[PDB]
């Protein structure tokens, strides 16, 4: 019983930490969506001044 | 009943209910926006393309 209360419990705090690699994923997208736009855009004027 | 220190029937339905806001919050994303992928999490090459 002591042996499975620790791996419940580190099992559960390994779920919690998990769900950071998520969020860091998201942050990430998120701001590389500018890079997107602004790429997309650098090319768009880019067309118009070829 | 018989036991109680660890009410598991209580505990088996907030596993469905936890897959459930997944979809839950997908979906109403998707309608939010005119867009259905919305993000990088669904399938990249439709989005790359």
């Amino acid at each position: 019983a002591n042996r499975f209360t620790s791996n419940i419990k580190g099992l559960t705090q390994a779920a919690r930490n998990a769900n950071d690699g998520i969020s860091v994923a998201q942050t990430t997208e998120g701001a590389l969506s500018e890079i997107n736009n602004n790429l997309q855009r650098i090319r768009e004027l880019t067309v118009q001044a070829s | 009943a018989q036991v109680i220190n660890t009410n598991s029937l209580s505990l088996i339905t907030q596993n469905n209910i936890n897959k459930n806001q997944s979809a839950l919050s997908s979906s109403i994303e998707r309608l939010s926006s005119g867009l259905r992928i919305n993000s990088a999490k669904d399938d990249a090459a439709g989005q790359a393309i």
